[PDB]
């Protein structure tokens, strides 16, 4: 999910 | 309320089953998780970073496939089905 692709970097 | 799963047995079936519509989802949601991790450590070593590796940090040598399961239970994927 976006939010996860975001979160990780 | 049950005492703290060890093993294959974590995480709880249960709670996996809450997101996915059906178990026989349930392992293609797992199974292709799986294959894009291990790809990502493949090309770890160098290549283009179009598969993101995992998202939640991974423990002392575990399973490309445990972990996919212990980020689709802690709701980080979004799956689409199939027809």
């Amino acid at each position: 999910t976006e939010e996860a692709r975001a979160a990780a970097y | 309320g049950y005492d703290t799963p060890l093993g294959i047995t974590n995480p709880p079936i249960d709670e996996l089953l809450d997101r996915v519509s059906s178990k026989y989802a349930l392992v293609i949601y797992a199974a292709k998780r799986a294959r894009q991790i291990n790809d990502y450590y493949n090309q770890l070593g160098e290549g283009i970073l179009e598969y993101v590796g995992p998202l939640v940090e991974p423990g002392l040598q575990e399973k490309p496939l445990s972990i996919a399961l212990r980020e689709i239970h802690a709701d980080l994927l979004e799956h689409t089905e199939g027809e």
